[PDB]
RNA sequence: UUCAUCUAGACAGCCGGACGGUGGCCAUGGAAGUCGGAAUCCGCUAAGGAGUGUGUAACAACUCACCGGCCGAAUGAACUA
């Protein structure tokens, strides 16, 4: 069990982000668009699942 | 540490206040078969050498080589103690040697049957509990049980070893876990423990904790050391006890005690536990893990070391596991613990008593129980039944608490359904051997007092699962027993060959006899079922089938679910079909009965053998029914007493007797396997419009109405939109509220819809019940345990029929795919006969 | 129709002869339905600029409102606190006192020592509840609030740190008064 | 000082109150006499301390207007809606919204009746959403 | 290209509030803003939807609209090639 205050801290580098849809990569949780051009920066971004 | 004697021991189970009846109680992989280990060897038996890991209470050759316990194994053992120490015990005494009786308990859920089995005769628990896991989620269902019958408990916390090298803890977070944990332990208690003790909490200053790894071989308690080194400084125990758990301190260069955290102005002091109980302990790890040889022996001789001709030159790691068992040794803390704090038979059986009783909770017989009286009528109950070593036939094993027990004595077994009124469970049958039990060898003894666990060879060809026997003839038997598993994992079991048939069907008997709630039976769909509390525990009895008690081989199947034929419409038009002699003809038609009444006479409140003119009367007013229609009624069926019905209403019609003999027969073949797949039928009624019967006779046997009627039925049944009921299961669950989510969540994938969501008063423990159907429920006790962690106890029971609508008679529909297969598997074609057949279009 | 609401926060001028200034820092909407009943922000500081006089424009920056009744100035200036917010943080919050808990009974069911023990804190169970041994702080003066902390006094264990309802200076009928 | 929910006739409790060292028994059949024109979903209110049974009858602004309706009604025997609403009988719609602890911050004592005016959500009551600047009490 | 907000203080960012009738009525084994249906009304208001999210078994407690703070000068959105 990973105290709670710590929990949160690094469930904010890996939990909580946002990724593309059609790209895969990992962005900030905030962005708007892809900064990856394989995809050509598509706005197509879903949030990253977290988990239970 | 020697091994004593047969009667021996005998010898002290007379000296009852010496006895201490008790369990061991933790969570799957927490230490406890391990820990047993180490305290037959200090009654001789296992070898103080490699023989540490060999646990003996695991008896079974899975239970060995998987290294769980599966079976609630048990032995008693003979113990010294000295007079120092047998002083403070707050019960009647009598002398320095004291007997253990026990059981190693195996701590899988699905095994809760063995434990609830292993409390009902033991007075006392003790509880294991892992240092790093702490206390997970048996061990709070495992203490539900104990305080369920009212057992007292101690606890020991177990593993510390990991909690030095795995976690490379200080010292005082390492006293802050025991503290975090006691806590938790505790609070369980407040809850559930019978609120007419109180005294049941624990506490470590008490003497009621101890601590230690079992693997590694030693333990201790506060009281241990109170005296150990009391007896240097020359002080006192009992404020002393006091002062090395919780808050109070020392402070050395001021060498007078303390009350709160103190700070000693500035970095302050360590609670005694550390520097005074524990900095002994550390020191050896930090000083020998990491390899201060120099340091070793005069650090060793420091606090006392001993040496061997080989451990000298044996250095870290290896040293920690060989020093610190000598240190403080296993049982010394558990003795302490057990013979001081835990209750000897007289000092329980007096609380017990009045609840353990079936009949009225003062009878004479409970009376010598509470007194623990050897001289009453005996008084004993089979809790659990242990196999023979021989081929399948099982000692029987319980603790008697009245009178003795002999070798050869005539005895009266008062099986689970007894009153001492007349025929019951009552056999009257002699015990051929009284006999106590070990590492499954038993040793025979001619004669048992009261207090004690004992074996019976003798019996279980009377018992079948649990029971108690008694000598009065009306000694009543005691509560039933019941645990927190229900058998709910089913499959069907069919024998691999098709001749070794005998050999499985006296197998499922041995079986029934093996585990105290395994469940076999035969269905309405005809299949032998062995149901089970986990897909784990099902596996076991497997096994146990395929290979002992059957011994043959046999494969495993789901089982095949039983539905039945019915109606919801009153014919899309009339029915009628001719003969092979196109001579006579029937008219009908078919109509489905209210649910509500065709209930009414599966729960036997009319029937055949019985009498119109009441038949009439009942079924007219309240039944959204008529009153002449039933009086006509001609039969029932299937089983000449099934829920499908039969009245007349035609007119002057020519010859109705004398086929009367023939139309029910015909029904009857028709209401046990009908249309779409030929199960038995419930809910439709048939009424019967005109009749042209030839004549002369015998163009009108019984070869030609049933012929026509049975035809002639199945016309007038997919006229009036078939269905099926499928059969739904009411199933309750007791969940804390932790996870009272994972049971919503199952339940309608599973296609469950609640009845009642209710808690019990102080505790979380919800109960929710449900209706469940069974064709969405395989697997499902499983899945249900993943989406609560373990925490929810299913128990499942049969309650109703139910249609769908979804149609049956498509086969793309989930309500015709479930009977599209049903055909196949039964060896039928594609598609159902339709209407156009068994209706003669003229 | 913003015709109607520069209309409106112009709409009551002058109106009175004393008056009261004030400030929001945390402080419920529940917390002034209260005063309302007892009777007895920038589109605002050139309204004055417009119907010129007076010069106490330089006290208004921050969260503020405004009051008005003309009986005894301090008649009023004791409904003013009347309301004692001590609101329990929202989720977790900041720390702007020192920690500390005490020794005793708590009357709560001993199935909420789940927050007790994630914070070191011994427990024992008498006379049905959780009663508390050997107090100690969470942790210094101005550090973390765990969700483990705040969610235990919060809530559980009303314990909080005042967030009161504030006043600043006021106009006696031509010139302005510093406190009490 | 605890408070409960919709009960017509009768009353699940014990999850609170046998913990709380009362014999619930003695109060679920109390509370049939809080909760009896009027059944129908009221709210209720009980403050006891270490003795018996001690609960009233709150002022559940949802139920004065329910029994001011076609009191006229049957549990599971009607089966389709309770729309109950029945005459807005304006008067007793101030009657019983004056009575309601003048509360809400109420400036008028029509400012309190606003609010339960306003529940056209309850029901016709002859008319939804009565007039705005009118005579007052 | 078209339409918007801003010194009567916009946009971003950071900060305080985010009410009362009230758990609104329909239903629900349980649904209190947050399974859903319909009434989407009102009161106190600088404002708060009979409630935009997370969450609960149901509440909770976190959240947003919506209302102020701080900063003081330009910002926003749909489009076309
Ligand atoms: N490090 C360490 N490991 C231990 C200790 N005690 C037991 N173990 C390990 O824990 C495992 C499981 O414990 P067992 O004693 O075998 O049986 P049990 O867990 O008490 O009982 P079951 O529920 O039937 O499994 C064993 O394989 C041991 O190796 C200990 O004190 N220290
Ligand atoms: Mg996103
Ligand atoms: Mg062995
Ligand atoms: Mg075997
Ligand atoms: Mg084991
Ligand atoms: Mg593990
Ligand atoms: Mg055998
Ligand atoms: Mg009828
Ligand atoms: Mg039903
Ligand atoms: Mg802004
Ligand atoms: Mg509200
Ligand atoms: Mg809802
Ligand atoms: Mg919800
Ligand atoms: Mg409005
Ligand atoms: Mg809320
Ligand atoms: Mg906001
Ligand atoms: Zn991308």
């Amino acid at each position: 069990i990973i105290e709670p205050s710590l929990k949160a801290l690094a469930s904010k580098y890996n939990c909580d982000k946002s990724v593309c849809r059609k790209c895969y990569a990992r962005l900030p949780p905030r962005a708007t668009n892809c900064r990856k051009r394989k995809c050509g920066h598509t706005n197509q971004l879903r949030p990253k699942k977290k988990l239970k | 540490m020697v091994a004593f004697t047969v009667d021996q021991m005998r010898s002290l189970m007379d000296k009852v206040t010496n006895v201490r009846n008790m369990s061991v109680i933790a969570h799957v992989d927490h230490g406890k078969s391990t820990l047993t280990d180490s305290l037959v060897q200090r009654a001789g038996i296992i070898s103080a050498a490699k023989a540490g890991e060999a646990r003996f209470t695991d008896t079974r050759k899975d239970e060995q080589e998987r290294g769980i316990t599966i079976k609630s194994t048990a032995i008693s053992l003979y113990s010294e103690m000295s007079d120092e120490d047998v002083k403070e015990i707050k019960q009647k005494t009598d002398g320095n040697s004291f007997l253990i009786n026990l059981i190693d308990s195996p701590g899988h859920v699905d095994f809760s049957s063995e434990v609830t089995a292993a409390l009902r005769v033991t007075d006392g628990a003790l509880v294991v509990v892992d240092t790093i896991e702490g206390v997970c989620v048996q061990t709070e269902t495992v203490l539900r049980q104990a305080l369920g019958e009212r057992i007292k408990p101690v606890v020991v916390i177990n593993k510390v070893d990991r909690a030095l090298l795995e976690l490379q803890v200080s010292k005082e977070d390492l006293y802050q876990t025991f503290a975090r944990t006691v806590e938790s332990v505790n609070v369980i208690v407040s809850t559930y423990a019978d609120e007419v003790l109180g005294d049941v909490q624990v506490y470590p200053a008490r003497g009621t904790v101890a601590f230690g790894s079992g693997l590694h071989g030693w333990a201790f308690t506060i009281r241990q050391f109170a005296t150990r080194y009391a007896k240097k400084f020359g002080v006192d125990k009992a404020k002393m006890m006091d002062r090395l758990w919780g808050d109070s301190f020392f402070n050395p260069k001021t060498k007078k005690w303390t009350n709160k955290d103190t700070d000693a102005e500035g970095k302050p002091l360590e609670r005694a536990f550390n520097m005074f109980i524990l900095d002994p302990i550390f020191r050896l790890f930090t000083a020998i893990m990491n390899f201060k040889k120099d340091e070793i022996p005069v650090l060793l001789e420091k606090l006392e070391i001993v040496l061997k001709g080989d451990e000298k030159d044996l250095e870290g790691k290896a040293l920690l596991k060989v020093v610190m068992r000598k240190f403080l040794p296993a049982a010394d803390a558990l003795l302490e613990m057990i013979v001081l704090h835990l209750p000897s038979p007289v000092t329980a059986q007096a609380y017990r008593a009045e609840q353990l009783y079936e009949g009225p909770a003062d009878d004479a017989n409970c009376i010598a129980i509470k007194n623990c009286d050897p001289k009453a009528d005996l008084m004993l109950y089979v809790s659990k039944m242990v196999p023979t070593s021989d081929k399948g036939r099982f000692y029987a094993f319980g603790r008697v608490f009245a009178g003795t027990v002999k070798s050869g004595q005539k005895v009266r077994i008062q099986g689970p359904n007894y009153v001492p009124g007349k025929k019951d469970d009552l056999f009257i049958k002699a015990i051929q051997r009284v006999v106590l039990m070990m590492g499954r060898f038993v040793e025979p003894i001619d004669d048992c007092p009261a207090g004690n666990i004992i074996g019976l060879v003798g019996i279980d060809q009377f018992l079948l699962k649990t029971g108690t026997l008694t000598t009065s003839e009306t000694a009543h038997n005691m509560k039933v027993m019941k645990f927190s598993v229900s058998p709910v994992v089913q499959v069907a079991v069919e024998v691999k060959n098709a001749n070794d048939l005998p050999k499985l069907v006296e197998g499922l008997k041995r079986l029934s006899k093996s585990d105290p709630c395994v469940l076999t039976y035969m269905s309405e769909s005809g299949e032998h079922i062995v149901a089970g509390t986990g897909e784990l525990h099902l596996e076991i009895c497997l096994q146990d089938l395929e290979h002992d008690h059957a011994g043959v081989p046999l494969k495993i199947s789901p089982p095949v679910v039983a539905y039945r034929e019915t109606v919801e419409s009153e014919s899309s038009q009339t029915a009628l079909s001719k003969s092979p002699n196109k001579h006579n003809r029937i008219y009908l038609k078919a109509e489905p009965i209210d649910e509500e009444v065709s209930l009414a006479i599966e729960n036997g409140i009319i029937n055949p053998r019985d009498d119109f003119k009441a038949r009439a009367r009942i079924m007219a007013d309240d039944y959204g029914w008529d009153v002449t229609d039933a009086r006509k009624i001609w039969c029932f069926g299937p089983d000449g007493n099934g829920p499908n019905l039969v009245i007349d209403q035609t007119k002057a019609v020519q010859y109705l007797h004398e086929i009367k003999d023939s139309v029910v027969a015909a029904f009857q073949w028709a209401t046990k396997e009908g249309p779409i797949f030929g199960e038995e039928m419930r809910s439709v009624r048939v009424n019967i419009l005109d009749v042209t019967l030839h004549a002369d006779a015998i163009h009108r046997g019984g070869g030609q109405i049933i012929p026509t009627m049975r035809r002639a039925t199945y016309a007038g049944f997919l006229l009036a939109d078939p269905k099926i009921q499928e059969p739904v299961f009411l199933v309750e669950i007791q969940c804390p509220e932790q996870a009272v989510g994972g049971i919503y969540s199952v339940l309608n994938k599973k296609r469950g819809q609640v009845v009642s969501e209710e808690q019990r008063p102080g505790t979380p423990l919800f109960t929710v019940k449900a209706y469940l159907p069974v064709n969405e429920s395989f697997g499902f006790t499983g899945e249900l345990r993943q989406a609560t962690g373990g925490q929810a106890f299913p128990q499942m029971v049969f309650d109703h029929w139910s249609t769908l609508g979804s149609d049956p008679l498509d086969p793309t529909s989930k309500a015709g795919e479930i009977v599209l297969a049903a055909r196949k598997r039964h060896g039928m074609k594609e598609e159902v006969p339709g209407w156009q057949e068994y209706y003669d279009k003229l | 129709k913003k015709a109607e609401y520069f209309a409106k926060l112009r709409e009551y001028l002058e109106e009175y002869k004393s008056l009261f200034v004030v400030g929001v820092d945390n402080v419920s909407s529940q917390q002034m339905h209260e005063v309302r009943k007892e009777l007895r922000n920038t589109m605002v500081r050139r309204a004055i600029r417009g119907f010129l006089f007076e010069k106490l424009l330089p006290f208004v920056k921050g969260n503020v409102g405004f009051v008005f009744t003309n009986e005894p100035l301090t008649e009023i200036k004791n409904v003013i606190v009347s309301n004692r917010v001590a609101a329990p943080a929202r989720a977790g919050a900041v720390a702007p006192e020192d920690i500390w808990v005490r020794a005793v009974n708590t009357g709560m069911e001993p199935g909420k020592t789940s927050f007790f023990q994630a914070l070191g804190v011994p427990t024992k169970i008498a006379r049905g509840t959780i009663e508390i041994v050997s107090d100690v702080k969470v942790v210094d003066a101005g550090n973390k609030v765990g969700q483990s902390e705040a969610s235990l006094l919060n809530l559980l264990n009303i314990s909080p740190f005042t967030f009161g309802l504030t006043v600043v200076q006021v106009y006696d009928n031509g010139q302005v008064f510093p406190s009490s | 000082l605890y408070l409960r929910a919709v009960g017509g006739e009768v009353g699940l409790a014990p999850k609170i109150g046998p913990l709380g060292l009362s014999p619930k028994k003695v109060g679920e059949d109390i509370a049939k006499a809080t909760k009896e024109k009027g059944i129908k979903v009221t709210v209720q209110l009980k403050i006891q301390n270490r003795q018996a049974a001690a609960s009233v009858v709150p002022s559940a602004s949802s139920l004065v207007i329910t029994a001011l309706k076609e009191p006229p009604r049957d549990r599971k025997k009607d089966k389709n809606v309770k729309h109950s609403g029945n005459i807005q009988l304006d008067e007793i719609i101030e009657i019983a919204r004056q009575m309601r602890d003048k509360s809400f911050g109420r400036t008028l004592a029509s400012v309190t009746k606003e609010i339960l005016g306003t529940a056209q959500s309850v029901g016709c009551r002859v008319d939804f959403k009565n007039p705005h600047d009118i005579i007052e009490g």
